[PDB]
């Protein structure tokens, strides 16, 4: 949710060449955060999907 | 100032290296040295000796670990470090100096470097391993792009682009087809599973590299590079030129697709492919509603078609449940003692799959009934035209019954259908063709007479011929193809010969290349067409319960070219001025006098040149394969060899004899056709006086030359 | 219709001021009154109307990482269904 | 499973081997075919890092990138595929499992 | 390494997704009912319709994203299940896992879940749909009729707590309550003038086939005064009653199918009904009916031939693939379409409890993809051209070439194409076919493949190509990114989906 | 005809003109085209061609049954409710509760 | 034909010609090249091929096909 | 079922190797030797195929049952499930693995036939 | 040809032209469809390569 | 359709969008995307929306 | 070139007015373009009037071509003598023994290898050992 709320809040400024206007008046912070947050929660909702799908914790391994 | 401390640096550790290497080889000095007893002195040099080691080694402490965390965060696991505490396990890693054991840095800097050689190509690995993949995924990836592309990259782009990719496609399969019809090589390369296809089962994309797809790949492929050198002749200030040319690559990709599959799933695939192909190619000018009808048939009849072939592939898949076609056709002999209840009647299990693909093929290659197509498809424009007219759309039906040889060896129902229809086919287009005063019309009809001559061929049962005859009819109907757009180009758009006369003078390359073309085309005496007629007449067969009329179709099919091919050389080169004066006239303005003038481009010209001369070799190459004493061609997969190879290798004067009336007919046309007087003509008693001259000048040489000396 | 507000104000609308000027002087007795708005809308110079102008490298990046990701858990699960901790490497490799 | 094929004997396959014949056997692939080797991994890196210049290069100049960025995507993506298809068990022509 | 988490993860993740969706839903209505006093759409810049539209674009796409996680979840959780109870040797020991159920939500209806891959199917199918609809509704929902907007959400929920549950009457009553809210969009947001006749007809034919399916599902209750399809399993129906049983259920599923000559409703609706609903009524409604027959059917041993519904079938996919070559309306020539297709698909689970539900659920769902990109061309068209009939528009390609170049690939996908799922679905169906009726199967192929898609292509082709010299003032501009995304999702769902593991084909 | 209080789609600029009265009356033609006299149904077009038609279905159902009795002498699959799962679903979760 | 004016606000490709069309040709065929080798290698890695030429197949290796046992 | 099918794929799948091992001029005899009688006997009648029913008797399905049986009791003999056919946990795999060296042990033991 | 306007004289040889779609590059307005619709093929994309990838 | 240009890209687009008629109201042109599924009015983080004339007035009547 | 000639004319695409009622009694029946619609289907050969007049037609025009094939039959007939084709008679265990060993085979008549009691006769596409 987080990252759908990001994503469409960081990417629906408008227009081509407003979004990309508002997007290069914006703080490197800012940017950054607009661009890793909306990414990183997605990615790390997958991976903890990919980590509970498998069984990679069983213990009879060598 | 940063180099040269790089330098120094790399040169300090790849000595550390090598001293270290050589202290820890002999497992005394590679722990006692290393971790000499504190001594400080000791420590010291150890530490600054080994420096440039040990700092790598903390540097590999900390990616590592780091690294180690991400799997640490990416896969829940491996409890992240809990045992250390980032001060032990780094101390630990730093001073292991085991890590740098037995490594030189220049020795993998040199290998790095090897590692982009090309000098250590070899020849053996193109021959465990075909490239013809890479190049064909390059040109089917090129031919998508330009068309997702088409705006970044102008028309010369491209043109650029679909040339060279095609161009790479050409050069690998030369080496690789002269090596598969000489070394007898074959592959089978599966591209991983690709569709679940009855429970549990999952057929694989996999393709079939064999002789015939060899063949004709490269054919296909020689023609289509020769016509995309050509296409951006003739459509010169054509709106969508690039376009037509990417839609001539994609239908190029789709048969070349359809010529190497493996599976019965990939040859459903590739005939769709070429369908759509051929119902995109034919509407060329989608602005125009009148060709779409002839678009709307074609697309019909592929249809049908691919309707046909669809309920044989799964009437075969029932009964062995096996999508291998290879493995299909090393295994098509079991079940030929079985039959299939349909509806009230029981036919034999290869009577009801042979009859649906000889149905199918009849649909593509052009037959009685189904050849109507064919001729509609002239709409398409003249590169278009030249591609599917010689090959693919035309030779899909030859290719696709020679994959399938050994099923089509066992039916009663092809063994009846073959001959009648084939001979009918040839003798109706040949007949049709000799009337035809379009010059497309012209083409189109002579193409399935040539589509008929070739079915009768694989009736046959000799498959060499059959090869011969596609390479070579498919060679010379590109080239005359390709004068004859040409000469519609000069002519506006206009194909019909009727309206025609005096191009020669226009354009003396066209002239030559028709003449050319005309006399390899149509069969005439001494040449690869006049081979491929004798071979053929050779192996018939005279069990057929219609022999009569199958051979007086046969002759008359045979004896039809010349009379269209002399036709239209004569109408649109040497005859009178029957074009309009704007199309001569405006073109003989003495200021357009240069070192310039044509009245075709020179590329198309050089294009066609090139295309004739490699085509010319390409046949003689084919010819010293099998023709020749030595039988140089690989295993054919056929079971069933007639000994019709007999007469070819030793005849009677029996068939002699039949040759001879056979050349006494055709050279009759040819002097009926050389001094009939359709007009009244300032010279026609001057024709006639030529003509008798002829005549005893050939009486007297004919007896001089045999008898007196 | 539509009821948005078409003066935002999240960023500034580049305009060119010089495209259009209104009439302000010599007026005829019958001639139609100027307009007050002229101003005209500004396109960035190198934004090009026939391709995509996203020149961003975020999504390339995402689509690399969860590639890598994917590669990542699959030697994981690989060497965990095998029953060993790592990857084994066989000395010899070949086709199937 | 069988062997499935006619059996013949050792003094004729010496025979034959006094002849010059050989019985095909698999053979290794090369470094540059093995998913699992350095070579693969290697061409790998030097395709990404290339990917990555040739994309900032396209920035500077226009060129299409999107191909580059599918490539170097791919570049991970192709050695799990090729790893897929070395880790299956089943065989279709190749060597016996 | 099939430990307890995966189970619980599974079970979890499901009753999650349902109390969200609830949560979600309850949220919209609070905001919407109480945040004004008529409830009706502000046309204002500060208003709650663009709110509450957002919130249910949004909700819906986040549950579909959970919904995918969780149906792999489930699809290995059911593997897992499937492997230990073929696992076990030794009679000695027996598979014995007893869950607990969960503390922060409870069971819905106080039901267990149960879980099947076909519900899964539909669920995931219905989701797409109904985003699709939703981002097609724009144009239609205004003052006063913005109501309308949470209806997908709410039929998704019911499908949600349909596909989760074991009890006959709960299914039924699931199913019956769907005709309410297609009632409602199509008495409220059809622009067409002749669609009250048409919503009426097709509210009645639901109720008719609501009615036998009721029927059916009354007789099967009182025969059994059990409400689980086990109980159902430990008793036998007399020859009377399963004939009477499977020719009722029969009925009323070709009814909601469509089947000749019961389609006249799914031919005015899809002729008259808005965009978004035709879009979500042929690609929801009829799956969802063909879910019931076949969980019913497979319930209930009959020992009678299935020849009258097969014959049915194939009739029904003659008649429908005739009348192809006769409509110049590109609506109802994609209706004609996706009703032979639900007769072919329904023809598919005829042979009972046989290996033949792959085929149909692949040819749902290629029906569901195609058919939902047929009625996407066609409102874009008619948004477009304003216009749905060949004769008035012409020569797409030349002033929408987007467009055109759209409906080649719809087009080349619709005929079967090698690489599509409808190739792989065909060839499953005429294997069986052909199985039981060869020459049958035959004509079937004959007919659909050529003769219906000759007229479907005839008829898209003479508007894909042309010229368009009218109205040359008036003409349309390219398709909005939009739904060229729309397509491209459409495409990537079609040629992708034929990638999934086999363990369920 | 547009539905009452039907809200403008406003689409491309809501740029539409005045359409051909033939394009309207072919397009609204076939939904209000109807039979003159009773029966005129049968003889309308092609007779034979109309009568194959209509008993289509009974053609059917006799090459259905047909192909079953065929089926049914060398013991194919017939069309009937193979109820070989015991009312089990396929892949239908079968877990107990604690 | 005479070249006639078309709608610049019509997304054709009708006649057009793009001046740096070197530059994105380059960049279409260097990593299309790339994503080629990697399909090849791709491919390569599961591949069947003729035995060599004087190389016979001794029925005892597995490389001979099996027979499924009973 | 499925294994019976497997088992057509895996006849089809030798067939296809011996296509491309073996020439044309000696793939009839290798074929007649002993493939083509595993192919018929792995035919539509005895396989489920394409046909959409693999209808057999209620014997037929109790011996067709039992020979997987057989098969599954040959393969769990030497714990080959695990982790492709069956899951076991840890405790359980490793008593498995050591009842299955000794069982190994056990079997090596034995004169030779 | 004889007369070949090149594309330095040619009037009518066109460059790159047309919108790649009907949407404005300067809307003001705060439309999310779009990105909406590219935010599910970059979820359907992921969830493909993360769980079901290998 | 040569003088036709809906973004304004190839010829300079008024932002008033139309020459206000002298008898016709000055109502907003159409949009050639008439979607409405737009987000709510985005106004810039930490943007001073108090009434700073009223309150400058406030001040002045106390 | 000597010729400032304007754009191309409007009228090369000209708007076609429908004058006469498209009943939809003719549905899909006529080609439908904006400029020049058609039929949907040609006749060049309008010469001909009817499908079974230019069927009469056409059998009375090919009397000729297939008079001339049976002279060209007779003509070959009446001067050539059987030849000697057939098989490769050295090989009489190919194409042709594998079809009698097959016949003596009857593999399909042999019983299940599990004891199903199901032979290859039990199918719709069964064997047939005496065809
Ligand atoms: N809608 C229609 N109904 C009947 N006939 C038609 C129709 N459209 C075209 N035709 C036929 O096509 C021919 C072409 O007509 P057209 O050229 O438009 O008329 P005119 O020759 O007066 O210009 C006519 O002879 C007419 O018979």
């Amino acid at each position: 949710s987080v990252g759908s709320l990001s994503y469409i809040f960081y990417n629906s400024v408008g227009g081509k060449v407003i979004r990309d206007r508002i997007r290069a008046s914006m703080p490197f912070p800012k940017r950054v955060l607009v661009q890793v947050l909306p990414f990183v929660a997605l990615g790390t909702a997958l991976i903890i999907s990919r980590r509970g799908i498998e069984g990679h914790n069983h213990g009879y391994k060598q | 100032l940063f180099l040269l401390f790089f330098i120094v640096n790399l040169y300090w550790f790849n000595s550390g290296l090598i001293f270290f290497n050589s202290v820890y080889k002999i497992h005394h000095d590679a722990w006692t040295l290393i971790f000499q007893t504190d001594s400080i002195l000791n420590k010291l040099k150890i530490y600054f000796f080994l420096l440039p080691l040990y700092i790598s080694s903390f540097i590999h402490s900390i990616s590592t670990w780091y690294y180690n965390y991400i799997l640490n965060f990416l896969l829940f696991s491996e409890n992240l470090n809990t045992n250390t505490n980032f001060v032990d396990y780094i101390t630990y890693n730093t001073l292991l100096l085991s890590k740098f054991e037995d490594f030189n840095l220049f020795v993998y800097i040199k290998t790095l470097l090897i590692t982009f050689d090309i000098r250590q190509i070899n020849l053996d690995f193109l021959n465990e391993y075909p490239i013809i993949l890479l190049t064909g995924l390059l040109f089917l990836f090129t031919t998508i792009f330009s068309l997702i592309c088409l705006s970044y990259l102008g028309l010369y782009g491209v043109f650029i682009l679909n040339l060279a990719s095609i161009l790479l496609f050409w050069l690998s399969m030369l080496y690789y087809f002269n090596l598969i019809v000489s070394e007898n090589y074959y592959y089978y390369i599966s591209l991983g599973k690709w569709m679940y296809l009855s429970n549990g089962f999952r057929v694989s994309f996999d393709l079939l590299i064999d002789l015939t797809s060899i063949s004709f790949s490269f054919l296909t492929l020689t023609i289509g590079v020769f016509v995309y050198i050509y296409t951006f002749s003739y459509f010169r200030y054509e709106p969508l030129v690039e376009r037509l040319i990417l839609f001539l690559n994609s239908f190029m990709i789709s048969m070349i697709l359809l010529v190497s599959s493996g599976n019965f799933i990939v040859l459903f695939l590739g005939w769709e492919l070429i369908g759509l192909t051929s119902f995109f190619l034919i509407n060329f000018w989608s602005t125009r509603v009148g060709t779409l009808k002839a678009a709307f048939k074609a697309f019909s009849f592929n249809k049908l078609s691919d309707l046909f072939l669809f309920f044989a592939i799964l009437i075969i898949f029932s009964t062995t449940y096996n999508l291998d076609i290879l493995s299909f056709n090393n295994q098509i002999y079991l079940y030929e003692s079985y039959n299939i209840d349909m509806f009230y009647w029981s036919i034999n299990l290869i009577e009801i799959i042979s009859f649906f693909f000889i149905s199918c093929a009849f649909i593509k290659s052009a037959q009685f009934g189904a050849h109507i197509w064919l001729p509609d498809s002239m709409e398409a424009p003249v590169p278009a035209s030249a591609l599917i007219h010689s090959a693919t759309l035309v030779s899909a039906g030859i290719y696709l019954l020679l994959r399938l040889s050994p099923l089509f060896e066992l039916s009663k129902y092809a063994y009846f259908i073959l001959p009648l229809i084939g001979s009918v086919t040839a003798f109706y287009g040949g007949l049709v063709s000799a009337f035809q005063s379009d010059t497309k019309k012209t083409l189109a009809y002579s193409t399935i007479s040539h589509c008929g001559f070739l079915m009768v061929s694989y009736s046959t049962g000799v498959l060499e011929f059959v090869i011969l005859y596609l390479y070579v009819h498919g060679f010379f109907k590109a080239a005359t193809f390709l004068c004859v757009g040409n000469v519609n180009r000069f002519n506006r758009n206009i194909q019909d010969f009727k309206r025609m006369g005096g191009f020669y003078k226009y354009l003396p390359f066209e002239c030559l290349a028709s003449f050319v073309c005309m006399i390899n085309l149509s069969g005439l005496p001494l040449t690869l067409g006049f081979y491929i007629k004798h071979l053929l007449f050779i192996g018939l067969v005279e069990s057929y319960t219609l022999y009569p009329l199958i051979f007086s179709s046969l002759i008359l099919g045979a004896i039809a070219g010349v009379f269209y091919s002399y036709r239209l050389f004569y109408s649109i080169f040497f005859d009178t001025k029957k074009g309009k004066k704007a199309i001569y006239l405006q073109a003989s303005r003495i200021i357009l006098n240069s070192k310039f003038y044509s009245n075709t481009s020179l590329a198309s010209n050089l294009s066609i040149t090139f295309l004739v001369l490699i085509s010319y070799t390409v046949i003689l190459y084919l010819y010293c394969t099998t023709l020749n004493n030595y039988y140089s061609l690989s295993d054919l997969k056929s079971i069933y060899i007639n000994n019709a190879y007999s007469y070819f290798y030793k005849p009677d004067y029996n068939f002699l004899n039949a040759v001879s009336i056979l050349n006494w007919f055709v050279i009759i046309l040819l002097i009926s056709v050389i001094y009939l007087n359709w007009r009244w003509s300032y010279y026609y008693t001057k024709s006639i006086d030529s003509l008798s001259k002829f005549i005893l000048f050939s009486f007297f040489f004919f007896i001089f030359s045999k008898y007196i000396l | 219709r539509q009821n948005f507000a078409k003066n935002i104000t999240t960023t500034d609308i580049p305009k060119d001021s010089h495209h259009f000027a209104a009439k302000r002087s010599g007026f005829t007795q019958t001639e139609q009154a100027p307009f007050a708005y002229n101003d005209v809308y500004q396109y960035p110079k190198d934004y090009k109307p026939w391709n995509y102008n996203y020149k961003g490298n975020g999504v390339l990046l995402a689509l690399f990482l969860g590639s890598a990701f994917s590669l990542v858990a699959y030697e994981r699960s690989y060497a965990s269904k095998t029953g060993r901790y790592q990857r084994k490497v066989q000395q010899n490799y070949y086709q199937i | 499973m069988q062997n499935a094929y006619p059996e013949i004997t050792d003094q004729h396959r010496e025979f034959l081997k006094k002849q010059g014949l050989k019985v095909y056997e698999p053979k290794p692939l090369p470094d540059q075919i093995n998913p699992f080797s350095k070579t693969y991994w290697i061409t790998n890196a030097f395709i990404i890092g290339v990917s990555f210049l040739a994309r900032r290069h396209a920035l500077k100049v226009g060129a299409p990138r999107i191909f580059w960025s599918g490539c170097i995507v791919g570049v991970p993506l192709a050695a799990i595929i090729s790893r897929g298809k070395s880790d299956q068990l089943d065989e279709l022509v190749g060597a016996r499992k | 390494m099939f430990n307890l988490n995966t189970i619980y993860l599974s079970r979890i993740f499901i009753e999650f997704n349902f109390y969200f969706l609830f949560f979600l839903f309850l949220i919209s209505s609070i905001i919407f009912y109480f945040s004004k006093i008529i409830s009706i759409q502000n046309l204002n810049q500060n208003s709650v319709f663009n709110f509450l539209k957002l919130a249910n674009i949004f909700g819906i796409l986040i549950s579909f994203f959970i919904h995918i996680i969780s149906f792999w979840f489930y699809c290995i959780y059911s593997y897992n299940l499937s492997l230990n109870i073929f696992s076990d040797i030794n009679l000695y020991n027996s598979n014995s896992i007893e869950l607990l159920n969960n503390s922060l939500l409870p069971n819905y209806f106080k039901s267990n879940i149960t879980i099947d891959f076909f519900g899964l199917i539909l669920l995931t199918l219905a989701y797409i749909v109904g985003f699709v609809s939703i981002l097609a509704l724009d144009t239609r929902l205004y003052w006063k009729n913005i109501k309308y907007i949470f209806s997908f959400t709410i039929f998704l929920l019911i499908v949600y707590v349909y596909v989760t549950v074991s009890n006959i009457l709960l299914f039924f009553m699931c199913y019956e309550l769907l005709l309410i809210p297609s009632f409602l969009i199509v008495y409220f947001v059809s622009p067409s003038r002749r669609a009250i006749q048409a919503s009426l007809y097709f509210v009645i034919w639901t109720q008719l086939g609501s009615l036998l399916v009721l029927i059916a599902i009354s007789y099967i209750i009182s025969i059994t005064n059990t409400y689980e399809f086990n109980d159902l399993k430990y008793f036998n129906f007399t020859n009377s009653e399963s004939t009477i049983i499977i020719f009722l259920i029969f009925l009323g599923f070709g009814f909601k199918a469509p089947i000749w000559p019961f389609h006249y409703w799914l031919t005015k609706t899809h002729v008259e009904a808005p965009s978004g609903f035709s879009i979500y009524l042929s690609g929801f409604l009829v799956k969802t009916a063909l879910y019931g027959f076949y969980k019913f059917n497979t319930s209930i041993f009959i020992d009678i031939d299935s020849s009258i519904f097969i014959a049915i079938c194939i009739m029904g996919v003659v008649d429908s693939s005739l009348k192809m070559w006769g409509q110049t309306d590109l609506k109802k020539l994609v209706a004609y379409g996706t009703i032979q297709e639900m007769n072919i698909i329904y023809l598919a689970f005829c042979w009972g409890d046989s290996c033949a539900i792959l085929g149909g659920i692949l040819f749902s769902a290629t029906h569901a993809f195609l058919s939902a990109l047929m009625f996407f061309l066609v409102d874009c068209i008619y948004r477009r051209y304003h216009t749905r009939s060949l004769v008035e528009v012409n020569g797409i390609l030349h002033i929408t070439p987007n467009l055109g170049l759209s409906i080649l690939f719809m087009l080349v996908f619709f005929s079967g194409i090698p690489g599509t799922i409808k190739f792989i679905s065909e060839f499953y169906i005429f294997s069986g076919l052909l199985e039981a009726s060869p020459f049958i199967c035959f004509i079937l192929m004959l007919v659909a493949n050529v003769l219906g898609l000759i007229g479907f292509s005839k008829s898209w082709f003479n508007a894909t190509f042309g010229m368009p010299k009218k109205n040359t003032k008036y003409l349309p501009m390219d398709l909005s990114f939009k739904e060229s995304y729309i397509i491209l999702y459409c495409f990537f769902f079609l040629f992708i989906f034929s990638y999934f593991s086999s363990i369920f084909f | 005809h547009y539905v009452p209080d039907n809200y403008p789609d406003a689409l491309s600029g809501f740029r539409i003109a005045y359409r051909d009265p033939f394009e309207v009356q072919h397009v609204f033609a076939y939904e209000n085209w109807e039979y003159q006299y009773d029966g005129q149904w049968w003889s309308m077009g092609s007779l034979a061609c109309n009568v194959l038609f209509f008993c289509t279905p009974l053609f059917l159902y006799l090459i259905l049954q047909v192909e079953e009795l065929n089926s049914e002498k060398r013991g194919g699959t017939s069309n009937k409710f193979y109820h070989n799962n015991a009312g089990f679903f396929h892949f239908q979760i079968y877990d107990n509760k604690q | 034909f005479q070249k006639y004016p078309i709608p610049r606000y019509l997304h054709v490709g009708q006649w057009i010609v793009n001046k740096n069309w070197k530059w994105n040709t380059f960049h279409m065929f260097f990593p299309t090249a790339i994503l080629c080798f990697m399909v090849w290698r791709n491919s390569m890695i599961s591949t069947a091929k003729p035995p060599n030429y004087g190389e016979y197949v001794d029925p005892q290796s597995p490389v001979a096909p099996k027979a499924i046992k009973y | 079922e499925l294994f019976l099918n497997e088992y057509r794929k895996r006849i089809n799948n030798e067939v296809r190797r011996a296509a491309i091992l073996t020439p044309t001029s000696s793939l009839r005899e290798k074929m007649n030797h002993k493939i083509a009688d595993q192919i018929l006997d792995l035919s539509s009648p005895h396989v489920r195929g394409a046909h959409f029913q693999a209808v057999r008797s209620w014997t037929d399905a109790s011996k067709i049952v039992n020979y997987v049986e057989e098969k599954q009791t040959k393969i769990n003999k030497y714990g080959l499930q695990f982790p492709l056919l069956g899951n076991m946990t840890e405790e359980q795999c490793a008593s498995k693995e050591d009842e299955v060296y000794q069982r190994l042990l056990k079997e090596m033991q034995k004169p030779p036939k | 040809d004889a007369y070949y306007h090149d594309d330095t004289h040619e009037g009518l040889m066109n460059e790159p032209h047309g919108y790649l779609t009907m949407d404005d590059p300067m809307d003001l307005r705060p439309n999310y469809e779009k990105s909406a619709l590219e935010l599910l093929f970059l979820v359907s994309g992921g969830a493909i390569l993360a769980l079901m990838l290998g | 359709l040569l003088k036709f240009d809906p973004f304004g890209f190839y010829s300079p687009k008024l932002l008033s969008e139309n020459r206000p008629e002298e008898a016709m109201p000055f109502y907003e042109d159409y949009p050639q995307n008439d979607s409405h599924w737009n987000l709510w009015e985005q106004f810039p983080e930490d943007f001073e929306d108090s009434n700073a004339e009223r309150e400058a007035i406030l001040k002045s009547n106390k | 070139h000597g010729w400032d000639r304007p754009d191309v004319p409007l009228s090369f695409n000209p708007l076609y007015v429908h004058k006469r009622e498209l009943s939809i009694f003719d549905t899909n029946m006529w080609m439908y373009d904006q400029v020049y619609p058609e039929y949907v289907i040609s006749y060049n050969e309008i010469h001909l009037v009817d499908q079974w007049k230019g069927l009469k037609e056409s059998f009375s025009q090919s009397a000729y071509w297939w008079a001339m094939m049976a002279m060209v039959f007779g003509f070959y007939f009446i001067n050539t003598t059987p030849r000697q084709l057939g098989i490769d008679t050295n090989d009489l265990k190919g194409f042709l023994g594998e079809y009698y060993g097959q016949y003596k085979k009857r593999s399909g008549i042999r019983s299940n290898f599990l004891g199903l009691d199901v032979t290859g006769e039990n199918s719709i596409i069964q064997p047939n050992y005496d065809r």
